[PDB]
């Protein structure tokens, strides 16, 4: 039973949420009341997926999910929203103050007294999951609920489970665009956590959702709804391998298996291939070379850095929906003669592959078309560092003058911790500087006996 | 006892077919000088070989000494043990 | 009365068992509830090879199916012929090897290998005279990988004297679709190349090409993959369940095709093949069936012969047929093409012959190989392996399951010394000195 547990801290996690766990209710059929009529007409089936809901005796279908905010107001939107009746009660949401956008309150001083209940609950839902995958936890870098409460939960959850994977989905902030600005000192602390606890991190940034949304729907004035909508159908490209039945199915462990050559790398971009308006989804073929290829391209990517100043060390797609093998085969041997895109030698194999029957679903009142087809690419890669190296110049710019740091002390922090945050993220950068440095030579040599 | 007889036969073949190569090889070049590739030897075709592959090749030397038994009675043993004592 | 246990592991092993069982109940008119209703007297004299008598005249095949992840499983049930096998013979776990061959080899499968070892025991024991095995897996997997050769090594420790066989689908230098395909492949080989009596080299390249290039298939998928296969399989085994004219057993094989005890590794092939609509413009008669026997592009392994020496060859005809065109056409191939075949063996091609072809046949062929050339694809995966294991690319995972760096380097080294052994008979000649 291929069970996952969603955790969703902080408002950016918890709109994801919003819009994930719509997209999962309209996949399974599952109305947002919380029962399933396929099942009553039909007579019985499998469609009560144990993945995400658990199922009672009534025949009412809970999601295997926890909401964490220190904002009630976040919170009492979806307590009285459409899918108040879909979710436990129990919601967890402190009713105090908020981080403010600062680690130290949302970590030692405001961060405590409420930790203990939610890992009473996740102990709860562990209990009742049997064969746990993992857990997939949505935040925010930058904020501080998103960095404080994030980094105190997976550091206990690391010291309880160990050994379940803990992917991570996250904001990290923009190049030039920011809504606060306290951001760097947020994200600059929280790497020091998401470095040594974490399984996989996944990146996706706002100002490169924006260029997507714009270019290729054609939406001039997009929203948080539509980058929640396209996070929400990555994560359902993910989990997918592992609710439908598929050709090749990529399993949670095939994942890290595949993508994570040394345990400090663990930074892969991600990108989904057929994002298209209905209107330009005619004149089209969509066929898997052309998603294939657009995959690999520099605009599509979800996180502003150019894969060509890099190279790519670990490569895996997952198609779903009227795919056979041979196109994925031609597609990757068609790619793998591209000059453009180079390949650390250390790795000659590169690509995996999984392919799943499932084709996307669309959301009513949503912008992707209905496609027969569709691909999502995770690709870990060195180009990554050019997105934290930024950045680290801007903490700099502020940690020169020490602006903004009374702030942080005063709620329980000292300055060197600062300085130690900063150490790691250079450490960090270092690492993605030699990994993909070729190989010194042969560096080895025999003769043929020349005499 | 079959079972026995018979893996006692292969590692004696293995063992017999390993030492002619070498002599052969050590023979070769001693009079040629040549270093004809460093040939294939088939150690791996049995542990008995596999484990005295330092001791067999390369740089060494090395003796067998057979027994005889005087007996006609025992015909069949004698010559046999030299068809394995002419070997190599 | 010779019996041979199926064994299959993993989602590839799986797959092909399923199609491999389909072909077989076709072959001997079983129906997928199990009863029988073919129209030859001769299907029921020797069905005890591969079935099991039940008790309403029922007959249920000897297949053990192994995995770590019940999906493939549940897959398999929900089939055209999963009422036929036994339920007691769906072993498996939870939490898959997922791609680590530490897994299935030590910390996953060491637990559920009992379980497998006990339900073998159980169909060995009611074997009234039991031949040899068989297994289907993929080198280049998880599951698959790990628990076979796991699975190989419990049972040449329990059953020393008996054959044991290999279907294995290893990996592919274009059509690769795991990133950690060489670390299993070198391990599996190392496991492979002791405990195993006779291995048949397939990959996924080869089955391509001959869909694309023969069967002129426009989108071939899996199932044509795992068709070819289940035909060769079929093939290899025929005169165990048939009569024949010349009648060759899998332990002739065994003995007819392997010099040395390290060179069992076999190119199979399959005639004839043809694109339907082209069926009838060629005649089909032994000639060309040897010619396409022979032909590069019809061998299933990806290496070419031509770069090579056939150290043996074997050929086993299926239908009525006269035994001189067959020999003859035998001598001629060695004849013509003396320099592809192995100077120092008078004549290195067996021959058996089989009256009764398949269903929709007249006449059929299966061939299997055994030449110098298979140690390119060792080779190849060997240019993989160390490329890997210089700069230690994924090896952590491999040393969190309680493996260590020097078993990688004896799997390395005892690559290198097959590799050599099999190149030492390769050049056309040795006279210099
Ligand atoms: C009726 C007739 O004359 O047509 C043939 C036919 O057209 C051809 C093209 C058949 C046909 O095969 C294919 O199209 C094919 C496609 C993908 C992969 C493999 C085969 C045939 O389908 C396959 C089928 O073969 C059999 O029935 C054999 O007994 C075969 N069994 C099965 O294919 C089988 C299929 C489903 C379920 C159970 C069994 C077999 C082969 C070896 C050992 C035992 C059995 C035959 C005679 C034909 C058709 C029907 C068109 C061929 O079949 C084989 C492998 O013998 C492909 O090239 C040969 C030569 C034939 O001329
Ligand atoms: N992609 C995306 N990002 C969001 C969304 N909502 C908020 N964010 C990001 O979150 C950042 C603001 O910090 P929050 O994550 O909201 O912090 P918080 O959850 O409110 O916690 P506090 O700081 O204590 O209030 C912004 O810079 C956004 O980039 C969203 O709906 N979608
Ligand atoms: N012929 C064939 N090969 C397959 C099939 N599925 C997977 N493979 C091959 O097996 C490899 C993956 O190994 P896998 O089956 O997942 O190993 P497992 O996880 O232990 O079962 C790939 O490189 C494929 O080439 C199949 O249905 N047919
Ligand atoms: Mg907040």
């Amino acid at each position: 039973m291929r069970e996952c547990i969603s955790i969703h801290v902080g408002q950016a996690g918890v709109q994801i949420g919003n819009a994930c766990w719509e997209l999962y209710c309209l996949e399974h059929g599952i109305q947002p009341d919380g029962q399933m009529p396929s099942d009553k007409t039909i007579g019985g089936g499998d469609d009560s997926f144990n993945t995400f809901f658990s199922e009672t005796g009534a025949g009412k279908h809970v999601p295997r999910a926890v909401f964490v905010d220190l904002e009630p107001t976040v919170i009492d939107e979806v307590r009285t929203g459409t899918y108040r009746q879909l979710f436990h009660p129990e919601q967890l949401i402190t009713g105090k103050e908020d981080a403010a956008n600062n680690y130290a309150r949302g970590h030692y001083t405001i961060g405590k007294e409420i930790i203990d209940l939610v890992l009473d609950r996740i102990r709860k839902l562990a209990d009742q999951c049997t064969g746990l995958q993992g857990f997939l936890v949505f935040h925010s870098f930058g904020g501080g609920t998103g960095s404080g409460f994030t980094s105190l939960l997976m550091e206990r959850l690391s010291v309880d489970y160990g050994k379940k994977s803990k992917l991570e989905f996250s904001i990290y902030p923009a190049p030039q665009v920011s809504t606060a600005v306290v951001e760097p000192y947020n994200s600059i602390l929280t790497t020091h956590t998401t470095l040594e606890h974490s399984d996989c991190a996944f990146m996706v940034d706002n100002e490169a959702i924006y260029d997507i949304c714009r270019r290729n729907l054609d939406i001039e004035r997009p929203t948080y709804t539509n980058l929640n909508r396209l996070i929400s159908q990555i994560v359902s490209s993910i989990t997918a391998s592992l609710r439908f039945d598929g050709a090749l199915n990529v399993d949670l462990t095939e994942f890290q298996t595949n993508l994570v050559p040394y345990p400090r790398i663990h930074f892969p971009l991600a990108t989904y291939a057929p994002v298209i308006s209905a209107e330009k989804a005619y004149h089209e073929q969509l066929s898997v070379a052309e998603i294939t290829n657009a995959c690999f391209e520099p605009a599509n990517q979800m996180v502003k850095c150019d894969p060509r100043h890099g190279k790519y060390m670990a490569c895996c797609l997952l198609y779903r929906g009227d795919v056979v093998p041979k196109d994925v085969n031609a597609a990757i041997a068609t790619i793998k003669t591209k000059r453009s895109i180079q390949f650390v030698d250390w790795c000659p194999t590169g690509f995996k592959v999984g392919i799943n029957y499932q084709p996307p679903t669309v959301v009513p009142g949503g912008d992707l078309a209905k496609v027969q087809r569709a691909v999502c690419m995770l690709s870990n890669t060195t180009a990554i560092a050019e997105a934290w190296a930024r950045l680290d110049h801007k903490f700099d710019l502020m940690y020169a003058k020490r602006a903004f740091v009374h702030w942080y002390v005063g709620e329980g922090m000292e300055e060197g911790e600062f300085s130690e945050a900063r150490e790691d993220m250079a450490a960090l950068e270092k690492d993605y500087e030699e990994v993909g440095v070729d190989s010194v030579e042969g560096e080895g040599e025999e003769e043929g006996e020349e005499y | 006892r079959l079972k026995e007889g018979a893996n006692i036969n292969k590692s004696l073949t293995t063992l017999g077919k390993v030492i002619s190569a070498l002599a052969e090889m050590d023979s070769g070049p001693n009079k040629n000088k040549k270093k004809k590739k460093t040939d294939f030897i088939p150690y791996r075709d049995s542990v008995l070989t596999w484990l005295l592959r330092e001791n067999l090749g390369g740089n060494s030397r090395t003796a067998m000494v057979a027994a005889l038994s005087p007996a006609d009675i025992n015909y069949d043993e004698t010559l046999s043990t030299l068809r394995y004592a002419d070997r190599a | 009365m010779r019996e041979i246990v199926h064994i299959q592991a993993g989602q590839c092993g799986n797959q092909i068992g399923a199609k491999f069982w389909e072909v077989i109940s076709d072959e001997h008119g079983i129906d997928p509830t199990g009863s029988y209703h073919g129209d030859s007297d001769l299907q029921l004299e020797r069905i005890n090879v591969y079935y099991n008598e039940a008790t309403g005249n029922k007959y249920v095949p000897r297949a053990i199916l192994v995995d770590l992840e019940p999906g493939t499983m549940d897959s398999v049930r929900s089939g055209p012929f999963g009422q036929i096998f036994r339920p007691d013979n769906f072993v498996f776990g939870q939490s898959g090897a997922g791609n680590n061959w530490a897994k299935g080899h030590y910390t996953e499968g060491a637990e559920l290998v009992d379980s497998v070892l006990d339900v073998v025991r159980k169909e060995s024991e009611s074997c009234d005279c039991l031949q040899g095995f068989q297994l289907t897996h993929s080198l280049g997997g998880g599951t698959g990988s790990g628990m076979g050769t796991l699975l190989i090594s419990k049972i040449r420790e329990e059953y020393p004297d008996r054959i044991m066989n290999t279907f294995s689908v290893m990996p592919s230098p274009k059509v690769s679709d795991t990133v950690v395909e060489p670390y299993n492949a070198t391990l599996s080989v190392h496991q492979l190349v002791e405990n195993t009596d006779e291995t048949y080299c397939i990959d996924n390249e080869a089955l391509y090409d001959i869909c694309f290039r023969t069967l002129k298939l426009t989108t071939p998928t899996y199932g044509d993959l795992n068709h070819l296969v289940s035909a060769t399989m079929s093939g290899v085994t025929t005169c165990l369940r048939f009569p024949g004219q010349l009648n060759a057993d899998l332990r002739k094989l065994a003995v007819n095709m392997v010099p040395f005890p390290r060179l069992h590794f076999f190119m199979p092939g399959f005639a004839p093949l043809t694109s339907r609509g082209s069926q009838q413009y060629r005649a089909l008669t032994v000639p060309e069936l040897t010619q396409q026997m022979f032909d590069s592009k019809n061998m299933m392994a990806a290496c070419d012969p031509r770069h090579g020496r056939y150290l043996t060859v074997a050929a086993i005809f299926r239908g009525r047929m006269s035994m001189k065109e067959v020999d003859e056409q035998m001598l001629n191939v060695q004849n013509k093409n003396s320099s592809y075949f192995v100077e120092w063996i008078p004549n290195n091609v067996k021959t058996a012959v089989c009256d009764i072809p398949p269903r929709g046949l007249k006449m059929s062929a299966t061939f299997i190989g055994n030449s110098t050339a298979i140690q390119e694809l060792f080779k190849r995966i060997s240019e993989q392996f160390t490329a890997m294991f210089r700069r230690k690319a994924f090896l952590h995972w491999y040393t969190g399951e309680g493996m260590d760096e020097m078993e990688f380097t004896e799997a390395e080294s005892n690559m290198n010394d097959l590799v050599s052994e099999y190149q030492q008979y390769q050049d056309a000649t040795a006279d210099e000195q």
